[PDB]
RNA sequence: CGGGGAAUCAGGGUUCGAUUCCGGAGAGGGAGCCUGAGAAACGGCUACCACAUCCAAGGAAGGCAGCAGGCGCGCAAAUUAC
RNA sequence: AAAUCCUUUAACGAGGAUCCAUUGGAGGGCAAGUCUGGUGCCAGCAGCCGCGGUAAUUCCAGCUCCAAUAGCGUAUAUUAAAG
RNA sequence: AGCAGAGUGGCGCAGCGGAAGCGUGCUGGGCCCAUAACCCAGAGGUCGAUGGAUCGAAACCAUCCUCUGCUACCA
């Protein structure tokens, strides 16, 4: 798979206390803590961790709450800590 | 017109009472070295702010030495006389009485006069002192706050 | 509001009936009465209760659940006509 | 009553007779397409079962077809279906 | 400033003065389709500075250094 530079009405987020029966809460790199669902293609497929870097489609009506487009890995991850991402740890 | 002025002055009197020492406000605290000090219960402290002013009711940290903590700062003083802010450099004597916990934290042997005393600032908090504070609100000194909340990890 | 009735329907039934005919009731809420063959009448009066009109602040005058029309209420209803 | 409408009747008035028929469906229930673009369990459809995750008979469109027709959907009270 | 209860990644054990190991955690295998539990092995020790009679990291004359908790005068 290729990098996703894309911050296009869609924001980057970092898991934690990813509890909830899809429920994911995680803590965006721009705004406040949110509630990202578990997107159809990653309910069994692809495998959100406690920790994570999640690229979440910002979904904006009500604000609170969003849904996880892509999961990211340590390669991925250092190449973003590369460009633009804060230097929040990877 | 002045009901509703007087309601909107009304409403901010209302804000700002009993929805108090949430906005911990940003303070940098520079010791004043060679100052007579008040061991603990409660803690006498001679400062001079860097960063900042300084009003009464804001929870204090030091870091570097982890990060310990001195809880609800009581009264502020110059001299003998009480003061509700910091003049930005003044030699003010504080009375802190740190928070009920299983033991208060000591000079010396936890924090030393060479450690900064920085307030401890979280998005609660700065989110609270972002809207409905920016006419008390401080002038130019905005930066500190984006400057601490990086090292704070906001 | 009650009937005459209405919708549905094998037979049995179920549901509706404020609404043009018949009977009852009330004119914002109660109460009291004059006149008359007939009223406890309200497009009659008298008082209180609730609302509200004029005013020279002394006093005066109120009743659409008649036909139009307006406001409100609400998902919900027509022309100040001859 | 005075008018109106209708009926009656001079003159005008039909070739995309452009003087234009809509509202809902086309997997099953249930009559009608495994036709072609688009999207890719996102957008949406779906009373019920279900259809959508890169060849969608069901979504957004084009074409075609079906139903009733100056009408046909949708919601809600109620009756038959309810032995 | 003083007092007090302790010093091995990490919870405690230990002696007769000759002489340092246990549970838990970490790492590498195996068993199982897979995890856990189990079964094999591994690494991790200046016992805070010790002057002393010496067979002392030790017992103390606690001499001294470190950490934790408590007490002491509020400008
Ligand atoms: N391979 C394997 N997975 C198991 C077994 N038992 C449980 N699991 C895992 O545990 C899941 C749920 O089992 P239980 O509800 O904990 C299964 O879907 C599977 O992933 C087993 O015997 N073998």
């Amino acid at each position: 798979r290729e990098l996703v530079f894309k911050e296009d009405g869609q924001e980057y987020a970092q898991v934690i206390k990813m509890l909830g029966n899809g429920r994911l809460e995680a803590m965006c790199f721009d705004g406040v803590k949110r509630l990202c669902h578990i997107r159809g293609k990653l309910r069994k497929k692809v495998w959100i961790n406690t920790s994570d870097i999640i690229l979440v489609g910002l979904r904006d009506y009500q604000d609170n709450k969003a849904d996880v487009i892509l999961k990211y890995n340590a390669d991925e991850a250092r190449s973003l800590k590369a460009y633009g991402e804060l230097p929040e740890h990877a | 017109f002045d009901a509703f002025t007087k309601y909107r002055q009304d409403y901010k009197k209302q804000k700002q009472e009993e929805f108090k020492h949430i906005a911990v406000f940003p303070c940098k605290i520079k010791i004043l070295p060679q100052y007579i000090f008040n061991s603990r219960d409660p803690i006498v402290m001679g400062v001079t702010v860097e960063a900042g002013q300084v009003k009464q009711g804001t929870p204090m940290c030091v870091p570097s030495k982890n990060f310990v903590d001195i809880g609800i700062v009581t009264s502020i003083e110059i001299n003998h006389k009480q003061v509700d802010v910091a003049k930005k450099g003044q030699e003010v004597c504080v009375k802190i009485e740190p928070i009920p916990g299983e033991s208060p934290k000591m000079f010396g042997r936890h924090f030393e006069a060479t450690d900064i005393l920085v307030s401890k600032i979280s998005r609660q908090s700065i989110d609270a002192l972002k809207d409905w504070f920016r006419d008390e609100m401080q002038k130019s000194d905005w930066q500190l706050i984006v400057e601490l909340k990086k090292v704070f990890e906001i």
